[PDB]
């Protein structure tokens, strides 16, 4: 943690609703999905979830 | 020469007589473990096309772990 | 090559605007001259007084 | 409600191709509404090369002021994209470089600059790292090919997309590729494969950049009634939940399908005339509207003759709501073509059905296709010798 | 993770592709990056992606003995891995703390 050793520290917070929706869109793309899946609702159904 | 692939094996497959007598009904109360093993071992063997159609990648291996006995 | 300039090359005068440019199992029956089936059915619907 | 937002980018807008085809038709050349919509799309997208092609092929009067304004807008936007690419290659990273080229290629495709769009898309693909981005570029090329009906482009990009989807297990892209392939098979009279792909993607359709879902279901039904057997049509289309749900809003298509399935042959013939007038105006079904309809007629005739040993000509005419002479001519034409397994006793006006073995029908196709392949082999050897 | 993508880009992509930017700025090019967050948030995913897009060799240092034979028969110091990394420069040495 001394300055100059790590030139940049980047935080990876757990995804919010929109980031969870993006991750859901990325990972459900590998599946035979019926048309009209409300991935937004499923993202809202996963509070405090990781990728 | 090239030997047949099934030949030259110090380890043999289980014959009919070597099959254990333990049934699924003999095992009591491991429905979760039975379901996971079936979905990861015995179902992909017979339903690999279904796994491909759905988009699931069948697990190559299964690690069964827990306390002894 | 010994191209056949002896024979009179009739002028092309064709349509270079992709007249057909298709790859099917095309058959002669599509080229039968006739009005559309809609016109035939319309002309025979009233032939019975309907 | 977010259906259309799910689809791929609408470049090129296939509605533009449909309207251009409509204007190519002699019946609808002077339609003011079609011309107005096409001109509105051209003006909004500033399609200078497409405007040139439109006025050249259709022999229109080029609005000099409009053309100059659209060309100036195109030049300024191209200069801006070139500046963005130049900034990216010196300061930003490879991802931003690829983004700048993707913007340039998208603009070139949007304005109808087909060759420049292809060149820019090839350049962008050459240094695109993400597999899905490469597959999106391939879908862009497929859409461009469908826009101009470029068979070579469509086939090459379909093979490339199949390979890319095999590499990365993207089932969504697989469904989109199935939809595109079904559209192409419709374009090239391959109704069996088109029906198969459409039925596979009837419950996963998201390609709203190609067509509306209602239009997709209508196309699926149209190809299914010509490419499917009666049990397959019953199981997949007649009892299909999604297809029936869509057909609830399409009374004409449901009537057309069920009249054939329920053997309401006069209703089926009327719906077939309506469907024919629909196909004539569709740029995908226009080359085959004469073929498709004829085949459908044969199907109807075959169906009416499938279960009966013999049928009087009057009964056939009454069932189809046409004259006896019309039935005579149609049946004679289709029997002479070898498509109907029956013979007409015109003396008593009785159509007697036949049951020719599948061996003869396999042998005739074997002769035909073997002769085609033999001609290919002969001409290939002819090329080889000299 | 667009913000994280940009942040890791400015530190790992720019020094490899454009050292002249840092030389003109008169600052030392970054050499160490920390990615901190709950498990499963994409730290390894973003590290692998940034190694993949910049054509930088991605080396994962788990400290496992199973791979030690590949690192070197000595194995007395972890810096013995550097000989491999220098052979595949540009390189990204990645280590994930399980904790
Ligand atoms: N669910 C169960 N129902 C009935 N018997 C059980 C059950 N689970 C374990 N047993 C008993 O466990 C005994 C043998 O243990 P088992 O070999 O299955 O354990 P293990 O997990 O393989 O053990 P270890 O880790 O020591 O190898 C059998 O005699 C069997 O009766
Ligand atoms: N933000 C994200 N977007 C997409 N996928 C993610 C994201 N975060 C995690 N994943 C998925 O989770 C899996 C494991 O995550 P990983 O990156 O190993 O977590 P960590 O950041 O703790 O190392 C990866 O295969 C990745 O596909
Ligand atoms: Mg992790």
């Amino acid at each position: 943690l001394r300055p100059g050793r790590i030139d940049r520290k980047i935080e990876f917070p757990p995804p919010n609703e929109e980031a969870r929706l993006d991750i859901l869109k990325i990972h459900s793309r590998k599946m035979n999905l019926t048309r009209g899946i409300n991935l937004r609702k499923i993202a809202e159904l996963m509070p405090g979830a990781s990728g | 020469d090239v030997l047949p692939p099934e030949a030259d094996s110090s380890i043999m497959m289980l014959t009919s007589d070597q099959k254990p007598d333990v049934m699924y009904a003999d095992i009591g109360g491991m429905d979760i473990q039975k379901q996971e093993v079936r979905e990861a071992v015995e179902l992909p063997l017979t339903h690999f096309e279904l796994y491909k159609q759905i988009g699931i990648d069948p697990p190559r291996g299964v690690l069964m772990y827990g306390p002894p006995g | 090559d010994d191209e056949f300039e002896e024979f009179p090359a009739e002028d092309w005068a064709g349509l270079d605007e992709d007249e057909d440019a298709h790859v099917w199992e095309d058959n002669w029956d599509d080229d039968n001259v006739e009005d559309d089936f809609s016109n035939q059915l319309r002309a025979e619907l009233e032939k019975h007084g309907y | 409600e977010n259906l259309e937002e799910e689809g791929l980018p609408k470049n090129p807008d296939l509605r533009i191709a449909q309207l251009r085809f409509l204007l190519s038709l002699p019946e609808h050349r002077g339609d003011a509404a079609v011309r107005d919509e096409l001109m509105a799309a051209v003006r909004d997208n500033n399609m200078a090369p497409y405007y040139e092609a439109l006025c050249k092929s259709l022999d229109w009067q080029i609005d000099v002021d409009l053309l100059n304004k659209m060309k100036k807008a195109n030049e300024d936007e191209l200069k801006r994209l070139d500046e963005e690419l130049e900034d990216a290659e010196k300061n930003l990273g490879e991802s931003e470089i690829r983004d700048a080229m993707m913007a340039k290629a998208e603009y070139l495709c949007r304005i109808g600059d087909k060759e420049g769009a292809l060149t820019a898309f090839r350049k962008t693909y050459d240094k695109t790292v993400a597999l899905g981005h490469r597959l999106d570029i391939v879908f862009y090329l497929l859409r461009i090919g469908l826009f101009y009906m470029d068979n070579d482009l469509i086939t090459r990009n379909t093979e490339k997309a199949k390979s890319l989807i095999e590499e990365g297990g993207d089932w969504d892209r697989r469904n989109r590729l199935k939809v595109y392939q079904g559209l192409y098979c419709v374009a090239i009279r391959d109704f069996k494969q088109a029906a198969e792909l459409f039925l596979d993607t009837v419950s996963t359709f998201t390609s709203y950049e190609l067509m509306d879902y209602k239009t997709f279901v209508t196309y699926t039904v149209y190809v299914s009634m010509i490419a499917l057997e009666r049990p397959d049509l019953r199981e997949k289309v007649i009892k299909g939940a999604e297809i029936l749900e869509v057909l609830h809003s399409l009374p004409a298509v449901r009537q057309y399908l069920f009249s054939l399935y329920e053997c309401r042959y006069s209703v089926f013939f009327q719906s077939l005339a309506v469907v024919e007038q629909e196909m004539k105006k569709d740029w995908l079904f226009a080359p085959h509207y004469r073929y498709y309809v004829r085949e459908m007629r044969i199907h109807a005739y075959s169906q009416l003759l499938e279960s009966y040993r013999s049928l009087t000509l009057g009964y056939m005419a009454e069932a189809f709501g046409v004259g006896v002479e019309f039935i005579d001519q149609e049946l004679s034409r289709f029997i002479a073509a070898g498509r109907l397994h029956c013979k007409i006793d015109k003396v008593n006006e009785i159509v007697e059905t036949n049951r020719p073995d599948s061996k003869n029908w396999q042998y005739q196709e074997t002769i035909k296709k073997g002769d085609l392949l033999l001609n290919r082999v002969q001409k290939l050897s002819r090329v080889i010798n000299m | 993770l667009d913000k994280q993508i940009k942040e890791i880009k400015e530190v790992i992509e720019l020094p490899v592709k454009h050292p002249e930017l840092f030389e003109a700025l008169g600052i030392a090019q970054p050499k160490g990056v920390l990615l901190y967050g709950p498990p499963g948030t994409g730290k390894t995913l973003l590290a692998r992606a940034v190694a993949h897009h910049t054509d930088c060799t991605f080396i994962r240092v788990s400290g496992s003995e199973l791979v030690q034979k590949f690192i070197g028969e000595g194995a007395r110091m972890v810096r013995e891995l550097f000989v491999m990394a220098r052979e595949h420069a540009p390189s990204i040495i990645f280590m994930d703390e399980i904790d």
